[PDB]
């Protein structure tokens, strides 16, 4: 049983550009008609208006579900052996783990790169967008909630059991995410640099929406070993960019190939972490094989 | 100093380093000038020439009131996500002689020859001419990314390290942290 030189798997959890805005922390509970944040030439560098203290910044996102599902795969026999072996892993335990990972990234400010740095308040709100009507919504603190730790809380564990069900296909599920960043009056926001161009569209400044799934999915906390960094975007082999320094080294046992290739031909169970990692990055999509 | 307070910068993957120590000295800045005090001075122990880094921790030396206060403001708070803070310490007995300064210096021939034509009332040509190209001097030391309105690019940040001396003379230091005059106590 080898594996199949052609595989992909769609990306789930996939959000859109993140569009910025300013207002005035007052204005928060009434965001609409809040004006846009306009590039303007020096390079280029984006201030809030001359009159504002807060940021705002609005994504969508949605939950496809059938993570596991592959999308192209050359053998039938190698698909439903993988197939089962998800089955298996849903079976004994559910998402819920991953759920309340996501949970907790997306109540913190995690995704905003650099405008969380210095920032006393970020009020986040995540609502649920159902047939066009707010079914349920939740208020989050980014600044008291900690970035690098989960801690568990009610409202985290409904928002997990949502997309839990989402991602086992139970329904349809779409979240709106609106952040609220106090900085200062005429700031500089730090938004996606261009291949300096500054990203922007409908000549409004945004954030790239892999950018924004890269933070999201910052899962991977098991690795080998361990320098107190703290969580590492779930990526194969564990490689950072900023450090420069790649964790979870394929001469180990931790590589994610390693650990598939053994789990599915082997039928080799990893550790209960082990199997969470490979189903994120089940999730996150990309191309195996040959 | 009778209590050191040491800030240790963990390390994070969202950051790179150069880009925190530039917000911590920037945040410092607002947090120590606006704020007053008799002396406010911090030092980079992991200071190195060779690497031409600014460290991955700092120290900063002031009194055990001053840091009392400095500790629980708000403004000097929020970052313990990224940064590792103590408590103030005693400083050992023995301690060498070190001051931190700034280096100013201009590596624009325009703004000198715009600064010149300025004020004397003289031509472009003569402001031009008057500026050769043995006037554009910048510091050459190790200096820290800062991203301002200055420049679009990470901009250096002059920092000069005193040399190591024996009598150490004590006093106060500026807002920014920039170097008063005086030594600090070097552990």
């Amino acid at each position: 049983l080898s594996t199949a030189s052609v595989l992909a798997f769609e990306r789930k959890l996939d959000p859109s550009d993140a569009l910025m805005s300013a207002g005035a922390w007052a204005q928060r509970d009434a965001s609409q008609e809040w004006p846009a944040v306009t590039v303007r030439e020096k390079v280029d560098v984006a201030n809030l208006p001359s009159d504002a203290d807060t940021l705002k910044v609005r994504f969508t996102l949605r939950v496809l579900g059938g993570a596991g599902t592959p999308s192209a795969c050359n053998d039938a026999a190698y698909r439903d052996k993988l197939l089962q072996t998800v089955a298996t892993y849903v079976n004994d335990q559910g998402f819920a783990e991953l759920a309340r990972r996501y949970a907790h990234n997306l109540a913190n400010a995690r995704f905003l790169w650099r405008n969380r740095v210095g920032a006393e308040a970020v009020e986040v709100r995540i609502n649920h967008i159902r047939q066009g009507e707010v079914a349920r919504a939740w208020r989050f603190d980014a600044l008291a909630i900690g970035l690098r730790d989960f801690k568990a809380d009610a409202e985290l564990d409904a928002l997990a059991e949502l997309i839990a069900s989402g991602l086992s296909g139970s329904g349809h599920v779409l979240l709106e995410v609106v952040a609220f960043a106090r900085i200062g009056d005429g700031q500089e926001v730090f938004p996606s640099q261009e291949l300096k161009t500054l990203y922007s569209v409908r000549d409004a400044a945004a954030i790239h929406s892999q950018k924004i799934g890269n933070a999201l999915r910052t899962i991977d906390t098991w690795y080998p070993d361990e320098d107190g960094l703290g969580p590492i975007a779930v990526e194969p082999y564990g490689s950072v960019t900023s450090q420069g320094k790649a964790y979870r080294q394929p001469k180990q046992k931790l590589d994610f190939y390693t650990l598939l290739d053994n789990w599915v031909l082997r039928d080799e169970a990893p550790a209960v972490e082990q199997q969470h990692y490979v189903i994120a990055n089940l999730i996150r999509g990309g191309v195996f094989g040959e | 100093m009778d209590h050191y307070l040491d800030i240790r910068l963990r390390p994070d993957p969202e950051f790179p380093p150069a880009q925190l120590m530039s917000v911590l000295f920037g945040k410092l800045h607002q947090a120590l000038v606006a704020q007053g005090g008799d002396r406010i001075g911090v030092s980079f122990p992991d200071l190195d020439e060779s690497r031409s880094r600014l460290g991955e921790r700092l120290r900063i030396h002031a009194s055990a009131d001053d840091l009392r206060a400095l500790l629980a403001r708000p403004w000097l708070e929020g970052l313990r996500d990224h940064l590792q803070f103590g408590e103030p310490a005693v400083v050992p007995h023995p301690t060498p002689y070190r001051q931190v300064s700034r280096v100013q210096a201009k590596s624009n021939p325009e703004r000198l020859r715009r600064r010149l034509m300025r004020r004397h009332d003289l031509s472009e040509e003569e402001a031009r001419k008057r500026i050769p190209d043995t006037v554009a001097r910048a510091l050459d030391l190790p200096f820290v990314t800062l991203r301002s309105q200055s420049t679009g690019q990470h901009f250096r940040l002059f920092i000069r390290h005193g040399p190591l001396q024996v009598t150490a003379e004590e006093g106060g230091f500026t807002c920014y942290g920039l170097s008063k005059g005086g030594f600090v106590p070097w552990f």
